[PDB]
């Protein structure tokens, strides 16, 4: 079990999941704010 | 009106671009059933680009002589919703990332062969080091104050 | 009874030689040959491997600083 | 130096069909090489320049173009079948020269009697800059 | 014109980088600290110790001419 | 004399070059400047082909045997024709 944990902590899979989460966040932001060119908050 | 660039809340070529875009979209729309989900998504994108044109006509966007937005990064905070605030926001993010990475590495340096933890991250230590980003401006600050950020004549080895 | 040259053991050394990969580098003494016919009697291990894959070499005492 | 040469004789050749790896104009005008060894048993070995052939019993005699191929084959024969060997150089005048051992003992190990041709008693960093020696014949490593 | 001027500045800075690296690192870097004894243009310093293709300063000028042509184009 | 070989007193007398010399150039000689009491020597630089494999082996600080290049000849070029 702990072996599969140390394997999961190997940079490829960690990086893939991290990048997937980041891309999901970005595409969701783009969905909720289409075309988002300026900073119309301040 | 910087160098004569009128905002397309008032210019015309912007309206012409908007009109032609919605026109070609609508002409494409009338080749299906008025209820087909593809036609529905087409009308959705139509109103979406329409409200985009509207939003652009709400935030002082000085607008070119050809019907296109044009940023004004000259420093005047009047047009700052393009560079200054997003610039400092991204600088905050980048400082976050740089500081957290540097701190992780400085920490994990003290082991037997740090390469084994540089290829396979100490995800526990990584998790209890990562959220420190809120300190990256101030912390590094004190470092430079105490001179614990740079080195003088230690170059190779460590 | 004849005083053996070179540091004793474990003494981290700072390299003074210029034409080595570890110029201004921090290594560890592993032994020194007490023979006065040597010409490079100290030997130092490192934690950074050089281009040739080696991680150890020889020096005299003049090219050492017994840092601590 | 009690390390005399052996004055390479004319002994039979290995059994081989003859092929496009042999000698050329160079060997017939400038120089070539002959490697010679005694063999323990008729076996098979790959020649340097193509294919394989068999050796005979007793002393052998193989000819080749350049010294590198001869020495490569000799190292193969020393690491594969544990036999000693020599190789000689020939000149179109008729001269024969004895090259590799120069004492009989491999150059791999120490054997007093060899001079010190080409030493510098200083580490590599001590070499000097070409400006200090420009407009002369000397160079830094000399 | 702004974007093109920025691309031109890119070309300028990178070509300068190539040439200045060729100049300063000509005496020798930790890859070959005694390069200053090999003269200006030499093939290489052997395939071992990591491989040393295209390490002369002549080779630096070589690798810079490409970017020079690019920027002027 | 076509190419040139040099050897420096950082030689630890480990004898890898000679074992890797392709054309029988180098050898060892009795010295007093290491444990093995033996240092390199190049009395056969004529047949020095020029491949760096010799100094691609010397596991010293930077190097201890250098192969400086020079003019060319018929044998220093691996010519066989
Ligand atoms: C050449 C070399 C020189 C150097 C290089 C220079 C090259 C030029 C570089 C220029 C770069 C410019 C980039 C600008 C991007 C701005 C992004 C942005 O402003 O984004 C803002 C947009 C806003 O979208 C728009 O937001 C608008 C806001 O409307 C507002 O305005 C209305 C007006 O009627 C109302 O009055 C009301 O105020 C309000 O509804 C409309 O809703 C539009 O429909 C909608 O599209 O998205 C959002 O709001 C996202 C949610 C908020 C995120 C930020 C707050 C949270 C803090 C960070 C938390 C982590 C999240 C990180 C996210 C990072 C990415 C954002
Ligand atoms: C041949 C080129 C080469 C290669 C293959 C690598 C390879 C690597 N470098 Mg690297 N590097 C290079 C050249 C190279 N470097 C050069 C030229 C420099 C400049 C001198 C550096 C400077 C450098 C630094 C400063 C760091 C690396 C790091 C790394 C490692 C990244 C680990 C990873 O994927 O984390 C994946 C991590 C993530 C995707 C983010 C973490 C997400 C968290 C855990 C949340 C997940 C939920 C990896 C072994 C890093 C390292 O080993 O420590 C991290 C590091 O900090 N390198
Ligand atoms: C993994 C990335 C990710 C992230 C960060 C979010 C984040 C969010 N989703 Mg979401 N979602 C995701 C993947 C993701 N979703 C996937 C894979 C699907 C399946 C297609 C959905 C389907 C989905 C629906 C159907 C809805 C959300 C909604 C929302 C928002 C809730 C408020 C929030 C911002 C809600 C939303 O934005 O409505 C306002 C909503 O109704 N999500
Ligand atoms: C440093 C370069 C740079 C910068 C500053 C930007 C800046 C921006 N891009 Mg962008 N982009 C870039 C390179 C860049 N891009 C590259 C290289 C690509 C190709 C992969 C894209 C492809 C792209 C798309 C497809 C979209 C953006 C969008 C955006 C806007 C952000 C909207 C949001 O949700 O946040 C913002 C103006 C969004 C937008 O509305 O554009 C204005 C959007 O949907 N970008
Ligand atoms: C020397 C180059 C330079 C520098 C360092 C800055 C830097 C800055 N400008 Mg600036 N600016 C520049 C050129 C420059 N700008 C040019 C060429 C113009 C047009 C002539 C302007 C017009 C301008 C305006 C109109 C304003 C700034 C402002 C600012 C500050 C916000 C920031 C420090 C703002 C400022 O003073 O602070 C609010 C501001 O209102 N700038
Ligand atoms: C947090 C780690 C970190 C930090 C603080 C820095 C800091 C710096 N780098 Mg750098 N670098 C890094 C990682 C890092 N680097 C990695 C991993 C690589 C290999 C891809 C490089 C490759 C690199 C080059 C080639 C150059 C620099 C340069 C510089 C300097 C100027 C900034 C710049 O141009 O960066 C530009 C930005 C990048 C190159 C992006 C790299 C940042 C990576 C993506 C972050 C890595 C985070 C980590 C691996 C993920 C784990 C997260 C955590 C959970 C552990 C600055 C000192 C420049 C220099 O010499 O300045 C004088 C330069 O020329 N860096
Ligand atoms: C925070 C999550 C955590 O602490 O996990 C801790 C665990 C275990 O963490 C691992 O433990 C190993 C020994 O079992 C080694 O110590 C590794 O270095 C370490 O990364 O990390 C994971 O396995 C999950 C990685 C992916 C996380 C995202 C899941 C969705
Ligand atoms: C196996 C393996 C590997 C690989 C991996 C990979 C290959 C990965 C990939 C990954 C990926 C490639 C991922 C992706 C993802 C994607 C995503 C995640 C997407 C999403 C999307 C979304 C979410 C959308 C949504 C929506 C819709 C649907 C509609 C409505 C609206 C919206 C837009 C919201 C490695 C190398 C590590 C190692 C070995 C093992
Ligand atoms: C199944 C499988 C397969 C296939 C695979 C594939 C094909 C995959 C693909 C994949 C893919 C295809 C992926 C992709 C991805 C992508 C992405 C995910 C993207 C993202 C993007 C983003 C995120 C962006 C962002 C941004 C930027 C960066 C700029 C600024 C702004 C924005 C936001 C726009 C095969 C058979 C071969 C094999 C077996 C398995
Ligand atoms: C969303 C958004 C945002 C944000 C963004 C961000 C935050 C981003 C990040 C990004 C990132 C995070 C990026 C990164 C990148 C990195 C890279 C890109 C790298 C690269 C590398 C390379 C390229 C390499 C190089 C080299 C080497 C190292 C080797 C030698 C040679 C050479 C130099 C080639 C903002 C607010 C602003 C706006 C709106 C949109
Ligand atoms: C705003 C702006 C402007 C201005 C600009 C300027 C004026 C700039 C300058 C800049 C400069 C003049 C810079 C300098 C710098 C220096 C130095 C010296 C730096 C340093 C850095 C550092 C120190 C960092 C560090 C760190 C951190 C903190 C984080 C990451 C990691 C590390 C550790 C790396 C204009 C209007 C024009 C345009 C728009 C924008
Ligand atoms: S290619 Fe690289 S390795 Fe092959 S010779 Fe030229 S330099 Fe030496
Ligand atoms: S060049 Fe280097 S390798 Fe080739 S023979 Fe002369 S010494 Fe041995
Ligand atoms: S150079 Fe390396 S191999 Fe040649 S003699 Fe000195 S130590 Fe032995």
């Amino acid at each position: 079990m702990r072996d599969i944990k140390t394997y999961l902590s190997v940079a490829p899979v960690l990086s893939t999941l991290w990048f997937g989460a980041l891309a999901g966040l970005l595409i969701e932001i783009n969905r909720l704010f289409p075309d988002a060119l300026s900073f119309p908050f301040f | 009106d910087i160098a004569g660039l009128t905002p397309c809340k008032e210019s015309k070529a912007f309206a012409k671009r908007e009109k032609q875009s919605v026109k070609k979209l609508n002409s494409s729309l009338k080749k299906y059933a008025p209820d087909s989900a593809p036609a529905l998504a087409i009308q959705a994108t139509i109103d979406k680009t329409k409200r985009r044109f509207e939003n652009y006509g709400k935030f002082g966007l000085l607008c070119g002589s050809d019907g296109l937005p044009h940023l004004i990064v000259s420093g005047d905070q009047r047009h700052w919703g393009e560079f200054i605030t997003p610039g400092v926001l991204f600088l905050y993010i980048a400082g976050w990332i740089g500081w957290v990475g540097r701190s992780y590495l400085i920490a994990v340096s003290g082991e037997k062969k740090p390469a084994m933890r540089e290829i396979i991250i100490d995800v526990e230590l990584a998790a209890r080091i990562i959220p420190r980003g809120f300190i990256w401006p101030v912390a590094a600050y004190r470092e430079l104050i105490n001179g614990d950020l740079v080195v003088d004549d230690a170059d190779i080895g460590y | 009874k004849p005083p053996p040259r070179g540091p004793k053991r474990g003494t981290k050394v700072k390299i003074l030689r210029r034409e080595s990969y570890w110029y201004n580098g921090t290594g560890s003494v592993v032994t020194v040959d007490q023979d006065p016919n040597t010409r490079y009697p100290v030997v130092v291990r490192f934690a950074k491997v050089n281009y040739a894959g080696v991680s150890t070499n020889n020096y005299a005492l003049d090219e050492i600083k017994e840092v601590a | 130096g009690f390390v005399p040469p052996q004055l390479d004789p004319s002994t039979p050749s290995p059994i081989f069909g003859g092929s496009t790896g042999g000698l050329l104009r160079k060997a017939q005008v400038e120089e070539f090489y002959v490697i010679t060894w005694t063999s323990p048993k008729e076996q098979v070995f790959e020649m340097p320049t193509g294919g394989a052939a068999i050796m005979r019993e007793g002393p052998n005699l193989l000819k080749l173009a350049r010294k590198e191929q001869c020495l490569a084959l000799g190292n193969r024969l020393r690491s594969k079948y544990k036999i000693a060997y020599q190789f000689y150089r020939v000149f179109p005048n008729g001269e024969v020269q004895y090259l590799h051992p120069k004492d009989g003992v491999y150059p791999e190990k120490v054997n007093a009697g060899r001079q010190g041709v080409g030493q510098n008693f200083r580490s590599i960093g001590k070499n000097v800059s070409p400006i200090e020696v420009k407009f002369t014949g000397k160079n830094s490593f000399d | 014109d702004f974007l093109v001027h920025h691309a031109i500045a890119l070309g300028l800075h990178t070509t300068t980088l190539i040439l200045v690296k060729g100049a300063l690192d000509a005496r020798g870097s930790k890859l070959m600290p005694d390069k200053k004894d090999f003269g200006y243009s030499f093939p290489c310093d052997g395939p071992g110790r990591g491989g040393t293709c295209d390490i002369s300063a002549w080779d630096a000028f070589y690798l810079a001419v490409f970017w020079m042509l690019n920027t002027i184009g | 004399m076509s190419h040139s070989v040099k050897i420096y007193d950082t030689c630890i007398g480990c004898t890898q070059c000679v074992r890797a010399c392709p054309t029988d150039v180098l050898e060892m000689i009795p010295w007093d400047g290491c444990k093995a009491k033996q240092i390199a020597s190049a009395p056969r630089t004529e047949d020095c082909v020029g491949c760096k494999r010799c100094e691609s082996a010397c596991p010293t600080d930077f190097l201890s045997v250098r192969v400086y290049l020079g003019p060319e000849t018929t044998r220093s070029m691996a010519l066989s024709y």
